[PDB]
Parts: structure tokens; sequence; C-alpha cells
């Protein structure tokens, strides 16, 4: 739903990368080199970023109960 | 002394069949003197040996200058004089066979003696005078050194 | 038989697959040949058997 | 719902004792020291420790299961030497190759930082 | 029958990672040490938290997991506060935590990251990493127009072997042996093996040659710090706290051997 805080695997913090990935496909680099980037080096870090899936932006597409 | 068998060994084979195992290597060894056939699994990995090695063997039934019996447990502590400080392989097993070409009427004249060192096998076979110390299910000590 | 099935196990019959030679052989004793007994059985014993 | 505490894995239980000391009666010189809310992190060093005294002729340790939270570590001793001794030995020799550890290592960060 | 005398050198040292060599010790105290650095070095992390409104579309857990896992800068001050455990308090004092809160609600058409900027404590010198003077700020939440996040965090002393969000590491490198010759891993094709970095083997040769007498005297490591402390410090609060284990233990057996 949302980036994890951590990498499940080694405790790097990753949840301040994805915004910035996303800013750098956006600009053409490649996966590979957006995450080289990012100094994820490790693939069980890489693995976060590559495979998440930001469903919370369409959980906001539902108005909220209260205005 | 305790010793049951002292001779000169050549290595005439290793591993005839191939590497059954890769740290252990079966060497086929005749004695210069007694005329004994020896098979021998060796540690190769801590002690090499190469084809045409000669080497000394002893087997004794304890590692004490003195005459005197093992309990078979390990005391890495024990400062009393041993026989293994002259050698530089050193094993521990038991006679499991003794085989020979005896008869219904006539006792043997050849002898092959088995011994087990924890899985690692010998077989010292030749003419019977030579093994009459072995007996099945005695604890023995293999001493091996090369000889230059 | 009588028995539980728990406390047998397999083994074979020693004479019934021999011929009568090797029967004869295996099984009968010889009390005749003195050095096979010589070698076989303790002095008072090969005395008696004999 | 049967999750134990997390803590109770470092944690004393009011009258938990931290150390208990068994003779073990089968061999001479030998005890087994039972530790409560410790691991592998311990009963190894101290068992190594303990393998690199000539006096000692037998270390070792087992956590026992890994759901409980202690070990026991078995010391058996030359007769003219004792496993609680050797224990208190081992202890002493760590603490000070430790404290050597880090004074070296407060040096080697302060070479590193100003070359 | 006594301690080794262990030696250090410092390879490369970062505000991120340290690597470093120790030599003549024992593989076990190495394996300790790099336990220690996962499990028993301690940081300060969020461990209570209460809500007061949560209009956004995480649930309230979801939230609390989330600030729980934001690293906080330790470094001089958890060597100072108690566990909660030994403080006198009864629930809560500076003593044994540091307070924090937040409060934001979107007005606008354009989605509010909600951030570990957003997060306020009362004690300036344990701040959320990414707060500290690049890396951009943990996202906690993002709010449409009229969600709202408000609430109230106490962070405590804890370490790794309590729970992960104490852990400091963010990877801890450890190898010792690199050319095989002690042969505790055996390769059954040698030559498909990459080389270590620590490698001193030349490109023609796989492994380095059996040494029988040889056992594990120098090992490499490279410690990598999630931020909650510098990565010497890491090192130097793990062997404070496996001395302090081993001197605890003493104290209790020498107690157990005067009664006996
Ligand atoms: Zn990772
Ligand atoms: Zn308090």
């Amino acid at each position: 739903m949302i980036i994890p805080v951590r990498c499940f695997t080694c405790g790097k913090i990753v949840g301040n990368k994805w915004e910035a990935y996303l800013g750098l496909l956006q600009a053409e680099y490649t996966e590979g080199d957006a995450l080289d980037a990012l100094g994820l080096k490790r693939y069980c870090c890489r693995r976060m970023l590559l495979a998440h899936v930001d469903l919370i932006e369409k959980l906001l597409n539902y108005a909220p109960l209260e205005k | 002394a305790g010793i049951l068998f002292e001779d000169i060994f050549d290595v005439k084979d290793i591993d005839p069949e191939g590497k059954k195992f890769d740290r252990v290597s079966r060497l086929h060894c005749e004695s210069e003197s007694f005329k004994m056939d020896l098979i021998l699994d060796v540690n190769i990995q801590i002690y090499p040996v190469d084809l045409g090695d000669k080497f000394r063997l002893v087997i004794a039934s304890t590692l004490y200058e003195d005459g005197t019996l093992d309990d078979g447990e390990y005391n890495p502590t024990d400062d009393r004089p041993s026989r293994a400080d002259q050698f530089e392989y050193v094993m521990y097993g038991k006679v499991y066979r003794i085989e020979g070409d005896e008869t219904s009427t006539e006792a043997a004249t050849r002898l092959s003696a088995y011994v087990s060192y924890g899985g690692l096998l010998m077989r010292l076979q030749g003419d019977a005078n030579n093994l009459h110390g072995f007996e099945v299910d005695s604890r023995v000590y293999l001493l091996m050194k090369k000889l230059a | 038989d009588g028995l539980a099935g728990e406390s047998v196990e397999f083994q074979n019959l020693a004479t019934l697959k021999p011929s009568n030679k090797a029967f004869e052989k295996k099984f009968r004793f010889d009390y005749t040949n003195e050095r096979a007994l010589r070698r076989t059985l303790q002095e008072d014993l090969v005395k008696d058997v004999l | 719902m049967n999750a134990p505490p997390a803590f109770e894995s470092f944690l004393l239980f009011e009258g938990e004792k931290k150390i208990t000391i068994n003779k073990d009666t089968k061999v001479p010189n030998a005890c087994l020291f039972t530790i409560n809310k410790e691991d592998h992190t311990l009963g190894n060093i101290i068992k190594s420790q303990l393998l690199k005294d000539p006096q000692v002729l037998f270390a070792g340790y087992k956590v026992p299961h890994p759901l409980e939270h202690k070990i026991i570590i078995r010391v058996q001793t030359t007769p003219d030497y004792s496993p609680q001794e050797a224990f208190t030995n081992a202890i002493t020799d760590l603490i000070s190759e430790l404290s050597l550890l880090e004074e070296r290592f407060r040096v080697a960060i302060k070479d590193k930082q100003e070359g | 029958p006594y301690a080794n005398q262990p030696t250090v050198r410092i390879t490369e040292l970062t505000d991120e990672n340290v690597k470093f060599i120790i030599e003549n010790t024992d593989l076990a105290v190495a394996n300790s040490i790099r336990r220690v650095f996962i499990a028993e070095v301690p940081i300060i992390a969020i461990d209570w938290v209460q809500i007061d409104a949560n209009s956004s579309v995480l649930h309230d857990e979801f939230i609390a997991h989330r600030l729980g896992l934001i690293p906080l800068t330790s470094d001089d001050i958890v060597d100072k506060l108690q566990y909660s455990r030994d403080c006198t308090c009864e629930e809560f004092c500076p003593e044994c935590s540091v307070e924090f809160t937040l409060d934001v609600r979107c007005n606008e058409d354009q989605t509010r990251h909600v951030t570990s900027r957003d997060l306020i404590s009362n004690s300036p010198r344990v701040i959320p990493v990414t707060s500290r003077n690049e890396q951009d700020d943990i996202l906690i939440v993002k709010l449409r127009k009229g969600q709202e996040l408000r609430l109230r965090a106490y962070a405590k002393k804890g370490f790794g072997k309590e729970h992960a969000k104490w852990n400091p590491t963010a990877g801890v490198a450890f190898e010792y042996d690199p050319d095989n010759a002690l042969r505790h891993t055996v390769y059954p094709k040698p030559e498909e093996w990459p080389k270590s970095e620590y490698s001193e083997l030349d490109e023609d040769e796989s492994q380095a040659p059996y040494d029988p007498n040889g056992k594990p005297e120098r090992f490499y490591y490279n410690v990598e710090s999630c931020g909650s402390l510098r990565p010497e410090t890491i090192v130097l609060s793990a062997l404070s706290g496996l001395k302090k284990k081993l001197s605890d233990l003493q104290t209790q057996l020498s107690h157990e051997i005067q009664s006996d």
C-alpha cells in the first residue's frame, strides 16, 4: 500500500527513497541506474523499490467520510 | 615393549580402483623385510603420501615406552613418555577380523589381520609367524613415519 | 503357533536347500578324524569322543 | 494468543537465578552451569575461551530448546583445578580481551579521523 | 591459558559505515561481537503511541508500526536514559523517554505527504535521523483534503533483541578466510566461484593451498548504520555491552560460588 520504512531483510531505510525513485524514472534512468543512484547496493533493498506497488494513491481517490 | 609388528613398506599403488573419497586414500604397499602386503586408508589431507614413498610402520598395543595398558580414553594432558613422539602419523583402532589359509587338519601358513581405525581400514597379510600378536577385539595403535 | 506377531523375525532354514553330500558334510559330526578334533576340541574332549 | 512477551528472552522473572552450578556425578571434576536468559552470544565465547585453557578437559554448551531462554555449559578439569575456577578465569580473560579491543578501536578511530 | 591480544585496523570510515579488520582473536569472539551489533546495542525508538485523530486511509496500528521503525538520533542520550523498568516514575519522565507529537491536516487539493519532519520532539538531541541537517524524509502517510492525523508518542530505550526497531544496523558484512585455505567451505568446482574482495590470490588460482595448521585469525567487518548511531559508536557500544554482560555474569557466579 505504502512504501515500507525498512527493508525487511536488513533494516535499511527505504521509506524516504520512493518519491526520488519515481523522480529518477522520470528523467529516463533505467530502474537499475535509479536504484544505484539511490545507493541500494544489496538486492534485498533493490527488491523493495523495484517490486513496490503504491496502492495508497488509489485509496486517495475515495473521498473521506468527514469534510 | 608392546610392539606387535614393525616393518618398512614401499607404496606400490594408491587408489587403484579410483578415488572413492576426497580426504582419504587407500595405499597398497609391500614390506621389504617380512614380505607383508598392506592395504591402508590414510587421511592424505593431513598426511599426504606419494607413489613410491617408503615409510616405517609400527603396530603397537600401547603408546607408552614402558609396558602399560591403555584405557582408551582421551587424556591430552598425559605426560608419560610416548612412542608417538618418534612418529608422524598415528591412528587408533581395533582388530575386527583374522582370516587365514588354515584347513580342517592343518594350521594356517598365511594370516590376514583386519583393523578399523574409526572406519579407516587396514589389511596386513603375510606369513602367520609375523601376525601372532594380533587378536580380534584388541585395540592397537598404528604409527607411521616416512623414510628419506 | 501361539506367538505374537511383533516378536518374530526372518530366519533361514539351513537344512532345506543343501544336497545330500553337502548336508552330510556340514551336519554329520565326524568322530573319526583325530586331527580335525584336535584342531576343534581340547584334548580331554578328543579322548572322550574318540 | 500464546505469544510470549519479547522481553522474556532477556529479563529474569522474580526469583529466577541467573546461574546455577550442579556437579556432574558421572565423572570427577565436572560441573553443569545452567544460565538463564542467555543465548549463543555468551555460550559460544565462554566455551571457546575455556577450550584455550590447558587444565580444561571438556567444554561445551547447548541451548536445550530455542523457545526456552537458557544455556547449559558443561566443564571438566584436571583434578588439580576446578571447573568453577576455569569458568571464572575464562570470564576474566574475555573481559581483558574486550577491554584491549575497545582501547585499540578508540585509537584506530582517532587515527582515522585525523590521519 | 589466557586472553587474546587482538588488533584493529580501520580501512574505511564514513557517516554511513565503518570497515575494519580484527586480527589475533577467536572466531567465537568475532561472532559474538557481530551478534551484539544486531541484538544488544541500545538505541531510542518510538514504542508508545496514542492517536487523537486519524482520518487517513491507513489504520492506527499501521501508522504506529511505521512510527516505531523511524530511526531516532541516539548517540549521547541513550547512554544517559534509564530503561522504563529501572526508572522510578509511574509511567514516563525525561529520564526514561522522549515525547513526540504530530499534528497534520490536509487543507489543499494537493496531496499532503506526512513525514518524519512532521514529528516534533521535546528533546533536541533525539530527533528523526532524516531531520538532522540530500536524503529525503521518511514518508509516514499521505493525506487527502480533509483527512487529518494527530498523535502523541513516547520513545524508549531498547535493543534489537526485544524488537527489530531497536536494531541500529542496516547490514553487517562479516567474512573470514577469504581464500579458502582452512577449507571450512568446500567447493565442488572452485573455478566457478568469484573472488572475495579480500582475496590475495592471483587470477589463475581459484583457492589457496590447504593449511593444516591454521585457524580463523583475521576477520573483516563492514558495519553499516541505520543512522540512529554513528558506526563507530555501534562498535564501541557493542564492546561495552558485551563486557558488561560478562561482568554481570561474573558477579552472579561469584555469589553462587560463595553460596555453595
Ligand atoms: Zn536490504
Ligand atoms: Zn521514567
